């Protein structure tokens, strides 16, 4: 036929956020938000509190981290 | 496969900065141990623990 | 911060409705004549804050009289306070003198500002 | 639509069209400059100026005929245009006068005029034409070593190497019956034409042509041929594309159609529907731009084209172009996909079928070389249409997302960048 | 071209100091920046020549602090002009604050100022306490205690940010010595905020008191601006003065000149008075982790006043209800001020409750409707319709 | 000499450019130094805070 | 007496910052490639 | 423009490092200057964090300095940093000022 109008909606936006760049941008939101839990994983591992919550569960670098010095050669 | 070698680990730089901190996890983790295993095992008989069990027997 | 076309539909909104206008125009009226800029020489549109591309593009719309005239207001009323004085009263600017002489560019500028975000986001229906 | 057919010894295609008013006749080789060496280049353009010959052209301004040649990296063409009663004078002239008695137009002292002539039109492109011949550079290195850098043009001092002898031996190498195709555009039907090409024995030779010992690969470089005296300063830009008859040709024209082309003194090209512009209209960093998607036989090129007085910027307008290059494979949007989808048609339509029969000749002999028929407009325009947002995605990873890059520039280009500087704008940091 | 224009240095100082266009029309209010220049150089000036003296154990900090006041030559005028020019120094701080909420200098152009402006604010009140527990007095490590035993209401780590600050288990000798290293290293810190300050400051220039565009009429600072600040310069010096060698003593607590003794609570533990508005917007909110988060936002919020600041003319120059409410926020902060330093009483709590509440809907929800309302009162009042 | 006759790179060039495969090995060796440098970071903050914690002379009057 | 445990952050220390060393050796190289292996050709200008 | 150059802070950072022309015939000895930066930067940290233990009295300062070497956690790791680091400030800065004299960056314009 004959087209006399161009249908469109106007989106939804913020300004410069659109939420279809949200739509696209989300689940490299998730990979970045995974790969910082890793980075403060790295950087808490000294933490000894953080290692009995979380690294002392791990399977086979769990028991790896704790010590094995008896109660007779510890000063405190 | 290279391509699916690429694809999966080296085109998203969140998925790479991410691998890069889970292998320094890791990577502490074990290197640390095979250091102080290699320490503890070239410096035999010197150590505390040697001279602790001397004592024990 | 606040987009023109918002106040110029709240203020249309006000002015067309006959109790709306009775009830808040005078406190207005008054409101403005406490404000105490017309003391310096200024109208309204002197004062509003040019720092961004919507007003910087109505003052490069602006025609050259009221561009010069604007000039020499904003200049006096640097002075006049500079020297922690008022201007003499006949040199206040009267209340039929205080016309909205910005406000039609600025209004035109943020429609074409609006219609240019519009069809940068939109969706065509497929 | 049209009708392409293999007569006993060469292939003859044809797009009848009443409506128009000319006739254009001619031969299409698949054999372009792609088929010559580093030390013969432009012996294709001394056949398309001596097919142009005053004395070649005085035998057909005699008859009514108007002739025109054309000189790519895949096929050359050689076509005679006529008025439609005029076909068989067409035939006649291209019979005899390119493929039978071809020793007249070599003579000396026509072929002296026209290697003058041609080596007068050389320099004359090597020193004015900035933006053609930073694209032919842009072909030279972005496929060195290699049969596709080969500049059409043909080089100042191959040029100055030949003789006649060369000429004779493409000829000899190239103008074979295996390899041309015979076009008839403009309204001679199919039948008349293949009437008339079985009426006058016309056959070229026998042989089948040389073929290639290495097919073209793109190897990423740059060239900087910087020029201190020039205003502006051109630079062409490129990653390796889909060549032709590839799954992916008409997504990589689309995927150019996104961010289309651009010229910053045209007021009605301000707004266009690209987000590049609102880059670069701030501090005006380019002057025009173009996106091209190039297709060869072996390989092609992907990427754009632009020319800058902004000397100072130029590395802001490299990196903006780049940057919005990324969203193609993160974040395109789907009415950018539709506009270039809408646009594309536009172009390939405005291309395709224009007024001019001898454009029509030259794409016709192009596409039923390669690909042996021609495809037609309305299933274009399918294959345009059948493409989604996820298609773009798919091929811009592939093609786009952290590729060598190929770089040629000439003029102010102290402010472009080295290579790994501008390589590093392929894939950003996901941010 | 001259040579204070092609040196690489002084093409700083002039680009700075001598032929930076201030706007004409502003006013001895634009003087405290100047002033707090002067505030910080008199610190770090008193604070070495008093670091040559002090020792930072916790045996010797109050008996040096008191050889300070007693051996040292003129070492008394060195104490008391670090103890009072601090004071000073928060005094004409929370003026350049406050002239910068009135004027309206937090919008467009310079939000980058006013957050790095709140960056420095922020480094100021942390030097300051951790100088008042380099003293350790009474109110000193029971201001340290407090204050630090705040952190282990963080549910996951508290008590690990806890012994990490201590070193050890209560506030002790690690502790002061920790803060004394800390306190001679923030104001360098500050120092270089300054600097960025002055870098975004510099990119767009002064504000004055009208609010409209300053382009026009344009004076450099030098020979106008020098001897204009030279006057508040004097005058901070002469006040300063005063309370250095007649009541040097106002400002402070008399309970510091207690030596530090970990089992005797002073009966009122209150930290030096400009930090008070915040220890009350603390105590008002009873639990330990949103009373401290509480605190940190009523720093933090002043980073919403430029999205929250609805008014398309700048400053209250020439705005009523915004002038009003403006001073109905300045002096609930001279209530919250001295409301922390009351005790935790009956009408104090409820008092305080009230005046953070205030102090928190100015800014986002009194600043944002009275703009508004001002906005359509402007257009309304010459708009004939 | 024309300026369409790019020199000789050959001595410099690999034999096989797969894409893939050199982009795997240059940033394979990109991101083993960001490995190490991730350690070695995590280590050297670790040792400042860890000097900031406590000291074993308080540690024994625990 | 942190004599044992000296040497033995040491050995980690100088095992990371040798591999370190060589890593950024291999990185500065193939970053450097692209200006290291450069080629520059004069055709001298023409006289105007 | 990009926004490491309209920035007010981004464009020192990129007009000092990122962005900054250096030439490209400099060889290793160029290397010294970044090398003071990161001694310098070494030293202050390392001597921030063990003048949080340091005790500066006559009876304290040798006493205190063998409490950073016995009691402090890392301790001895900060002191001798600290030490062969200031060592290797001045053998940097011997190097640094040797490329001054050698390749003549103290003339005319410098
Ligand atoms: C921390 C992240 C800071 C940041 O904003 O990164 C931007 C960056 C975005 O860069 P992009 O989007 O590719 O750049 C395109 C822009 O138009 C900008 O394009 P451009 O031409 O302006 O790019 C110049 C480029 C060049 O980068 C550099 O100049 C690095 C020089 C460092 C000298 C020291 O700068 C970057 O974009 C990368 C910065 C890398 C982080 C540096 C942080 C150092 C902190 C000390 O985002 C990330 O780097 C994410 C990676 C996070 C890694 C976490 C682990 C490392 C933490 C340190
Ligand atoms: C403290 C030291 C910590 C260093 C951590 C290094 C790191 O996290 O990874 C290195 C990355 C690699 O960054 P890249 O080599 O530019 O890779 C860009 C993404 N590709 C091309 C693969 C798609 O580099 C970055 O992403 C930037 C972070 C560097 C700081
Ligand atoms: C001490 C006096 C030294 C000689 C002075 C002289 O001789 O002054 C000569 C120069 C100016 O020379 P010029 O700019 O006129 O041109 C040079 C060619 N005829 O003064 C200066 O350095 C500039 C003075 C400005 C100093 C501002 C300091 C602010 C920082 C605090
Ligand atoms: C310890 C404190 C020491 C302080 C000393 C500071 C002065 C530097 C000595 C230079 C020696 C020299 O050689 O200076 C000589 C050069 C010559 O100038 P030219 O190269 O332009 O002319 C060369 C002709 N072709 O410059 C000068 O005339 C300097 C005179 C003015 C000094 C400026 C005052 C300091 C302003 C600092 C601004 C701070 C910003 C930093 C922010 C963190
Ligand atoms: C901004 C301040 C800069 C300070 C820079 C100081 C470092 C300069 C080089 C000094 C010698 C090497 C480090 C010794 C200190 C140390 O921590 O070494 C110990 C570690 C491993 O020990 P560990 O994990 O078993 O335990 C430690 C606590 N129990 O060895 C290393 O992996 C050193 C690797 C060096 C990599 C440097 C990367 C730079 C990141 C900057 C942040
Ligand atoms: C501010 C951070 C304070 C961290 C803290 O509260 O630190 C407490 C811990 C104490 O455990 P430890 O490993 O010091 O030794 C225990 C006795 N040998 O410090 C750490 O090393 C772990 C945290 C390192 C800092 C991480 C920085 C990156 C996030
Ligand atoms: C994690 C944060 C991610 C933010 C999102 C994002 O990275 O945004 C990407 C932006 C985009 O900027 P553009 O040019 O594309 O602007 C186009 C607008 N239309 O780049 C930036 O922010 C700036 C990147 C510069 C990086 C500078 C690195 C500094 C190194 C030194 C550090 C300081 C040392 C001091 C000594
Ligand atoms: C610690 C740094 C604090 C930054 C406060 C940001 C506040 C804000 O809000 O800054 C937002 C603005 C952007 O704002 P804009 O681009 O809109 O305006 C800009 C108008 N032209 O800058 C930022 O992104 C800050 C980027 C991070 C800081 C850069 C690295 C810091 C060191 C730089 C070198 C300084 C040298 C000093 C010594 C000589
Ligand atoms: C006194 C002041 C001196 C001024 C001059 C100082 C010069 C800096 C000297 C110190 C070197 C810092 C190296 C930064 C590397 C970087 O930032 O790497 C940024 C690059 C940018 O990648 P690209 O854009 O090439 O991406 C191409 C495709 N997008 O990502 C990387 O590859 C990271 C690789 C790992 C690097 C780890 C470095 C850790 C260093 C620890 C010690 C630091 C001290
Ligand atoms: C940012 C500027 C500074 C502020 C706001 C500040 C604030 C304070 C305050 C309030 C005190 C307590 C004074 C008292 O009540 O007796 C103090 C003490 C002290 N400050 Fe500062 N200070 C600053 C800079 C410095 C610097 C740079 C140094 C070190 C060089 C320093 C060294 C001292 C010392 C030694 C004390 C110990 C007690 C005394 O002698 O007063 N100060 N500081
Ligand atoms: C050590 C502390 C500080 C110093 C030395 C300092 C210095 C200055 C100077 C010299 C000026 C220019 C003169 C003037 O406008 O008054 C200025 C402006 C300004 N400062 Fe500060 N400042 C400091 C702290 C702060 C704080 C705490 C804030 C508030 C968050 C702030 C916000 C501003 C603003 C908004 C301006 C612009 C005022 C205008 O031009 O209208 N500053 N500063
Ligand atoms: C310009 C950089 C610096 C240099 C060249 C430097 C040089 C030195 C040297 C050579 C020593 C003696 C080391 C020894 O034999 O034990 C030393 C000791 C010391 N430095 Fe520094 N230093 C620098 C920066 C700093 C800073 C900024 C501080 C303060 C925060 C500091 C705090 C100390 C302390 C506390 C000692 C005490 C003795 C020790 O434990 O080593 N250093 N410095």
């Amino acid at each position: 036929a004959y087209t006399s109008h161009l249908s469109s909606k106007t989106g939804l936006h913020f300004g410069r956020l659109s939420l279809r760049s949200l739509t696209a941008y989300a689940p490299n939101l998730m990979l970045w938000g995974g790969a910082s839990m890793l980075g403060l994983f790295v950087f808490t591992e000294g933490w000894p509190k953080f290692q009995d919550t979380l690294y002392k569960k791990i399977p086979l670098l769990g028991p790896t981290l704790e010590d094995h010095t008896p109660p007779e050669d510890k000063p405190n | 496969s290279f391509s699916s070698l690429y694809k999966t680990f080296f085109k998203r730089n969140a998925v790479f900065v991410g691998t890069i901190f889970a292998g320094a996890f890791v990577f502490q983790t074990v290197f640390d141990t095979a250091i102080t295993s290699w320490y503890e095992n070239h410096n035999k008989g010197k150590l505390w623990k040697d001279v602790k069990a001397r004592i024990a027997a | 911060p606040q987009s023109f076309t918002s106040i110029a539909r709240i203020g249309d909104y006000i002015l067309k409705s006959p109790v709306l206008s009775k009830l808040c125009v005078p406190v207005a009226n008054q409101f403005i004549n406490l404000a105490g800029y017309k003391k310096l020489g200024l109208k309204f549109d002197d004062l509003i804050a040019e720092e961004n591309p919507i007003m910087q593009t109505a003052l490069r719309r602006l025609p050259e009289d009221e561009s010069y005239a604007r000039a020499y207001r904003i200049i006096r009323a640097h002075q006049t306070e500079l020297t922690h004085h008022l201007l003499p009263r006949n040199e206040w600017i009267k209340a039929q003198e205080d016309v909205p002489y910005l406000l039609p560019y600025i209004l035109e500028a943020e429609a074409a500002a609006k219609e240019k975000d519009e069809l940068d986001n939109i969706e065509v229906s497929k | 639509a049209e009708v392409t057919q293999l007569s006993n010894g060469i292939v003859v295609a044809t797009e009848h069209n009443p409506s128009a008013h000319t006739a254009s006749v001619g031969v299409v080789f698949g054999s372009g400059a792609a088929n010559e060496n580093p030390y013969n280049n432009g012996v294709s353009n001394l056949w398309k100026n001596i097919f142009l010959s005053k004395e070649n052209s005085a035998v057909a301004a005699k008859e009514g005929l108007a002739l025109s040649s054309n000189i790519s990296r895949d096929f050359q063409s050689y076509i005679v245009s006529s008025l439609p009663g005029s076909t068989d004078k067409s035939l006649d002239f291209l019979n005899q006068s390119f493929i039978q008695q071809k020793a007249n137009l070599l003579s000396s002292s026509n072929f002296e005029a026209t290697k003058k002539s041609v080596l007068k039109q050389v320099q004359d492109f090597e020193e004015n034409d900035h933006p053609n011949r930073v694209l032919e550079h842009l072909h030279s290195t972005a496929f060195q070593n290699t049969p596709l850098s080969l500049p059409t043009r043909g080089t100042l001092e191959s040029l100055e190497n030949l003789v006649v002898a060369d000429l004779e031996s493409f000829a000899n190498n190239h103008f074979l019956n295996s390899n041309a195709v015979v076009v008839g555009t403009g309204n001679i039907k199919h039948e008349d034409l293949v009437n008339s090409i079985e009426s006058k024995n016309l056959s070229l030779q026998t042989g089948t042509k040389p073929v290639l010992k290495k097919k073209a690969a793109f190897l990423g470089s740059e060239v900087r041929l910087r020029d201190d005296t020039l205003p502006k300063a051109w630079i062409s830009l490129a990653v390796e594309g889909e060549p032709v008859n590839s799954p992916n040709y008409f997504v990589a024209k689309l995927a150019a159609q996104i961010f289309g082309s651009y010229n910053a003194f045209e007021p009605a090209s301000r707004l266009q529907g690209i987000k590049l512009l609102d880059n670069i209209q701030e501090y005006q960093l380019c002057d025009n731009f173009n996106h091209f998607s190039l297709s060869y036989k072996d390989s092609g090129l992907w990427g754009f084209s632009t020319a800058t007085r902004n000397v100072t910027m130029i590395d802001d307008l490299i990196h903006f172009t780049l940057k919005q290059w990324n969203r193609l494979t993160i974040s395109v949007t789907d009415t950018e996909v539709e506009r270039a989808k809408s646009l594309l048609k536009l172009q390939l339509g405005q291309l395709y079928e224009s007024g001019n029969p001898v454009n029509d000749a030259n794409l016709l002999g192009a596409e039923v070389l390669i690909k042996g028929s021609k495809l037609s407009l309305g299933e274009a325009f399918k294959k345009i249409d059948a493409i989604t947002v996820k298609d773009v995605k798919a091929w811009a990873g592939k093609r786009l997302w952290d590729q060598d890059i190929a770089i040629a520039g000439t003029g102010q280009i102290e402010g472009l960048l080295d290579y790994m500087r501008i390589r590093s704008d392929m894939s950003m940091m996901r941010w | 071209m001259a040579f204070r224009k092609s040196n690489v240095y002084l093409s700083l100082v002039n680009s700075y100091i001598i032929d930076s266009p201030q706007p004409s029309s502003i006013n001895y209010w634009w003087n405290m920046g100047s002033l707090l220049g002067l505030c910080l150089v008199i610190q770090i000036v008193t604070g070495i020549f008093m670091a040559m003296h002090y020792s930072s154990n916790i045996e010797l900090a109050f008996s040096s602090v008191e050889h300070i006041m007693r051996d040292v030559h003129n070492g008394y005028i060195l104490r008391y002009l670090h103890a009072n020019g601090a004071s000073f120094f928060f005094m004409v701080m929370f003026m350049h604050m406050a002239k910068g909420l009135y004027y309206g200098s937090y919008r467009s152009p310079r939000v980058t100022l006013w957050n790095v402006g709140v960056i420095i604010f922020i480094l100021t009140i942390a030097t300051a306490f951790l100088g008042y527990c380099c003293v350790y007095g009474q109110m000193s490590h029971w201001g340290a205690t407090v204050i630090t035993n705040l952190f282990s209401a963080i549910p996951f780590v508290g008590n690990d940010i806890v012994s990490w600050l201590w070193g050890g288990f209560s506030v002790s000798n690690p502790t002061i010595q920790r803060f004394f290293a800390l306190h001679y290293l923030v104001p360098f810190i500050i120092a270089a905020m300054v600097i960025m300050h002055l870098m975004a400051l510099h990119i767009h220039g002064s504000s004055n008191p009208l609010g409209i565009t300053g382009n026009l009429d344009r004076i450099p600072m030098h020979s106008y601006f020098i001897f204009k600040d030279l006057v508040t310069v004097f005058l901070f010096m002469l006040i300063l003065a005063l309370f250095v060698f007649y009541s040097p003593n106002t400002l402070g607590h008399p309970d510091n000149y207690i030596p530090g003794n970990p089992l005797v609570t002073p009966a009122s533990i209150v930290p030096e008075w400009y930090l008070l508005p915040f220890y009350a917007i603390l105590r008002s909110i009873p639990d330990k982790l949103l009373g401290v988060i509480t605190m940190f936002a009523a720093i933090l919020v002043l980073l919403v006043l430029p999205f929250t600041d609805r008014s398309v003319v700048r400053g209250n120059t020439f705005k009523v209800l915004s002038k009003f409410f403006f001073f109905i926020f300045v002096f609930n902060f001279v209530l919250l001020g001295q409301i922390g330093a009351c005790h935790v009483e009956v009408p104090y709590v409820l008092m305080g409750q009230i005046a953070t509440f205030i102090y928190f809907a100015y800014f986002l929800i009194i600043v944002p409707v009275i703009s508004t309302i001002e906005n359509v009162l402007f257009y309304i009042g010459r708009v004939n319709k | 000499k024309s300026t369409y006759r790019t020199p000789n790179f050959d001595d410099v060039l690999k034999e096989n450019n797969d894409a893939d495969k050199g982009r795997s090995y240059a940033y394979f060796m990109v991101g083993a130094m960001g490995l190490l440098s991730s350690a070695g970071a995590k280590s050297t903050v670790e040792t400042f805070i860890s000097s900031m914690t406590a000291t074993a002379d308080v540690l024994a009057m625990a | 007496p942190e004599h044992d445990e000296r040497k033995r952050l040491g050995l980690k220390t100088v095992i990371i910052l040798s591999s370190l060393y060589l890593l950024s050796i291999w990185v500065k190289k193939f970053k450097w490639a692209g200006i290291k292996t450069r080629k520059f050709v004069f055709n001298p200008p023409k006289p105007r």
